[PDB]
RNA sequence: UUACCGAAUCUUUGAACGCAAACGGCGCAUGGGAGAAAUCCCCGUGCAUGCCAUAUUUCUCAGUGUCG
RNA sequence: GCUCUGUGAGGCGAGCUUCACUUAUCGAAUGAAGAGACCAAUGGGUUUCGCGUAGUCUGCGGGCUAUGCACCGUCUCUGAACCAAC
RNA sequence: UCGGAUACUGAGCACAACGUUACACCGUUUUUAGGAAAAGGGGCAACAGAGAACCUGGGAUUAUAUUCCAAAAAGAAAUUGCAUG
RNA sequence: ACUCGGGUGGAGGCCUGUAGCGAUGCUGACGUGCAAAUCGCUCGCAUGAUUUGGGUAUCGGAGCGAAAGACUCAUCGAACCACCU
């Protein structure tokens, strides 16, 4: 045959993220001693658009814990995070929007964003716009809170894990129809060479497992096995069910 | 002009970070190599080098070795125009003195690059019933012999003035090793907890 | 255009002064073989692409 | 108080051509300085009161 | 007494560490031969300016110092060019105190 | 002039190695030169990495490695 | 499956799993930037190396098991900040 | 004094180290890493990006000029280095 | 209740149409040509998913593709070079 496009994206050549104009990683502050035994006040300096990203990123400027210099630092913004706002990261941070305080100290039922799964990893869950995760339980005896991932998905993480308070900003992007082929041209301009998506049945038999034939049709089930070798694992992958739900 | 050093106030004056610094790899590894072999369960054959001659006894013995120096190159040449009693030194010479049992005390060093060089030696003195002692450093057997390191030393013989000074040492020495040879061939060593984990266990049992 | 590394200018300079008719007097030597220069170059024909 | 000198000529300009003779003179608007002079004073005055 | 998160290697002491005419460059290697074209003859009389093919690796300041030594005369300026052919060509203009004409004829030109 | 071979000469490069390089570019250090009201300018030599040896008057060090 | 793969406590069955452990290993974070302790032991043993108790052992020097002394071990709704005043 | 380099960074690249490979002609691009020689090694990569001190007149050519001109520099500048009162 | 005039404003993968980018038709010219794909008129897009220079990245059992097995130096249902041969 010939290499499938799903496999070629793994070369990550043409298919790499753009990101020249990206501001850098949008993370939480390094889990300092100050985070673990107090709090760091950083004022939000400016809320930026990172191209290719939905959520605005904030520019909180924490003062450096150990030296005379000030440490501007960039994290995806919770909604209502205005410039000049004083963020408070740390274990005994007050419970407010934008504050980053230990997950086990956040009240059960309150919704948090930019949650970190592993302790100290600097915020990986609930980072996309509009996204958040409600804390659904604490377990102080074993120090592991549960939380509901932005997908209907429960997950247990240590309470020492940081989280930010509130919904991530920029929510509701997806609600607006794109309408133009050109409009989606630009949302992916800042993302990657993801787009346009040619259908595999429109492709040739060399190009794709679905490709080829006179009427353009898949010839075999589109629901591929989990163990299917790459270049084969196209169509619906390890699908448990198909059909509209 | 006092300074607050609460979090988020005055910047701290530069406190020592040796404990959390990132060291050169050879430093981290000689530290960990030492940690690693306390907390593993060492074999009785190899643990015995961890057990060692009491220093007040050691210091006495190395002063004895120093009393019977090998002749210096300057003098050995000068003697040969025609040897003085001295401690046998060297793994090969000391190994003979054990087997020939001419040795009447032997001083295995505690530390050795491959302990294998000497790891067998305590069993070999125990077999020839030669008194032997392990001692803290090949560097001290070193200077005692004027070498910068000595894997071993053998007091094969001594002048009459130091006969008893050797004998009490031979029985203050095989009192700890050769007499305990039944004990030594038994004690599995190691398995020490970190005192960061001994105390953690001191407190978990404190809470229960 | 203007741009040339001097190394390229030295080479076109090389080929330029190399682009000359054989001396008349060389043909008059005994046992001479040469007549025309067999390595005459013309910019409109062979290209010294440097 | 500051001129839009190109840095090509900024080196040769007089120092006060690129500033006003006020604290933060080449850096902050006068209101921005006064925002601080207040904010320095008033914030310390509350902290001095939080000891009581 | 370390106060950096990472170790850095210490300053250690460091100990400080055939041609009879080594300088092959020379006034006589720099300047080569005066040029005798009629653009150059326009300059000797009209511009007080000697023209020379001069060593292509030589620079201007060296060409001044070479005229000073070879022909004993100051060069108020020396703007060289390297010829399409690859020779370098200096137009050296003499100081008014030095005639470019009295000197060029003294030079056998 | 020819032939041969000892003494040399052997430009820019090139493993190319002071750093680069579609740049006849640019260094630091060392000595020289010219020169000049020093700055500039030319020149020579050293200056890559790795590794082995050595510190021969035994270089300076680093390790909560081992001890003392 | 074996191996990597150690260590304790179990139970079951004729080396298998639970449970803790932690030095392998793995993941993460970090500019390896503050871990634990001092709050004290089914802890340690070279300046702490040592004593005392009962049991056993002895190359007569002490050992070892239990055990308790000591000692290791002990202190408390955007401002500015550095370059120290044993 | 123009452009370029000296002297920017960029998509990028790759020396070093390290790692992998029967093998470096691979990969990361910092290195389990002691990279300061008087916190994150070195370099390169734009003649359209950033940077960038000069202008005119000429009766100055066969052919170059924002480059040539001569002491009344046709002239007028700006600019860099050092030094000088 | 927020509608009906009138102006304003200048929106839009809006329209006509240059340049530019194409390339429908004449199945026109040419068709051993100007041309190993061109010429003419006609026509399509021409504020955009536009066109375009430079740089840079991705290629051969591979690359790249708004997908025609298209394109990857006049070479592609597997380039070209050498070799086995
Ligand atoms: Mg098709
Ligand atoms: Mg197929
Ligand atoms: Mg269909
Ligand atoms: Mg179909
Ligand atoms: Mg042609
Ligand atoms: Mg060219
Ligand atoms: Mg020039
Ligand atoms: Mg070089
Ligand atoms: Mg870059
Ligand atoms: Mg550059
Ligand atoms: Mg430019
Ligand atoms: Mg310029
Ligand atoms: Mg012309
Ligand atoms: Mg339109
Ligand atoms: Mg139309
Ligand atoms: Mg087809």
């Amino acid at each position: 045959g010939k290499t499938v496009l799903t496999c070629r994206k793994g070369n990550g050549s043409i298919y790499q993220v753009h990101g020249h104009k990206r501001l850098g990683p949008a993370k939480l502050r390094i889990l300092d001693y100050a985070e673990r035994h107090g709090f760091m006040r950083g004022v939000v300096k400016t809320i930026e658009h990172e191209p290719g990203r939905g959520a605005p990123l904030a520019r909180v400027e924490f003062r450096h814990p150990y030296k005379y210099r000030r440490v501007k630092e960039l994290m995806v913004a919770p909604e209502g995070m205005f410039t000049g706002q004083s963020v408070l990261c740390g274990v005994k941070a007050p419970l407010a929007i934008g504050n980053v305080l230990p997950l086990g100290q956040i009240t059960e039922g309150c919704i948090v964003c930019n949650v970190e799964a592993k302790v100290g990893d600097r915020g990986t869950i609930a980072r996309a716009s509009g996204d958040y995760c409600i804390i659904i339980s604490h377990n102080h005896e074993t120090g592991r809170t549960r939380l509901k991932l932005p997908s209907g998905q429960k997950k247990t993480v240590p309470s020492n894990c940081r989280a930010m308070i509130g919904i991530i900003a920029g929510g509701g992007r997806i609600e607006k129809p794109v309408l133009k082929a050109g409009n989606s041209f630009y949302r992916f301009r800042g993302k990657r060479n993801c787009w346009p998506k040619v259908r595999g049945v429109a492709r040739n038999p060399v190009e794709h497992p679905h490709g080829g034939g006179n009427h353009q049709h898949i010839g075999h089930p589109s629901t591929v096995s989990r163990h299917a070798p790459p270049g084969q694992k196209v169509g619906l992958i390890a699908a448990r069910r198909t059909g509209r739900i | 002009r006092p300074k607050n050093f609460g979090i988020g106030h005055d910047v701290p004056y530069a406190r020592d970070l040796s404990r959390f610094m990132r060291w050169p790899t050879f430093v981290t590894m000689q530290r960990k190599k030492r940690v690693l072999q306390r907390r593993l369960k060492v074999p009785p054959a190899l643990h015995q080098f961890t057990k060692v001659l009491d220093r007040s006894s050691r210091n006495e013995l190395l002063k004895l070795v120093k009393k019977y120096p090998s002749e210096t190159r300057r003098a050995r040449r000068q003697r040969l125009f025609d040897a003085p009693l001295s401690v046998v030194t060297g793994l090969q010479e000391v190994t003979r003195t054990i087997e020939k049992k001419t040795a009447r005390l032997v001083m295995i060093a505690n530390n050795v690059d491959p302990i294998e060089l000497v790891l067998w030696m305590p069993t070999l003195c125990r077999a020839n019933k030669v008194p032997y002692a392990i001692v803290k450093d090949k560097a001290r057997l070193g200077d005692a012999v004027g070498r910068k390191t000595a894997t071993c030393v053998a007091i094969t013989d001594v002048n009459a003035e130091d006969e008893a000074a050797l004998k009490n040492l031979i029985r203050s020495v095989n009192a700890r090793f050769l007499a305990r040879s039944d004990v030594i061939r038994r004690q599995w060593g190691g398995l020490q907890l970190s005192l960061r984990s001994r105390a953690e266990l001191r407190k978990k049992r404190a809470r229960n | 255009g203007r741009f040339k590394p001097l190394a390229i200018k030295k080479k076109y300079a090389k080929k330029l002064k190399q682009n000359r008719p054989v001396p008349y007097w060389i043909r008059l030597r005994t046992g001479n073989r040469i007549k025309w220069n067999e390595k005459r170059r013309h910019w409109r024909r062979t290209k010294l692409h440097y | 108080g500051t001129k839009a000198l190109r840095h090509t000529e900024a080196r040769l300009a007089s120092r006060h051509e690129k500033s006003t003779s006020r604290p933060y003179g080449g850096v902050l608007s006068h209101e921005q300085v006064r925002d601080r002079i207040v904010r320095a004073f008033l914030i310390e005055e509350q902290r001095i009161v939080k000891r009581a | 007494a370390y106060t950096r998160p990472q170790f850095r290697r210490p300053h250690t002491y460091r100990r400080p560490s055939m041609s009879a005419i080594s300088n092959k460059w020379d006034a006589f290697r720099v300047i080569r031969y005066p040029l005798t074209t009629d653009k150059a003859m326009k300059k000797i009389e009209e511009n007080n300016t000697l023209t020379f093919i001069v060593d292509s690796n030589a620079n201007k300041t060296e060409i001044k110092k070479a005229m000073r030594k070879l022909y004993q005369v100051k060069a108020v300026k020396v703007n060289t060019l390297i010829r399409p052919d690859g020779l370098k060509k200096a137009y050296i203009r003499l100081s008014a105190s030095y005639d470019a004409l009295e000197t060029a004829n003294k030079m056998g030109l």
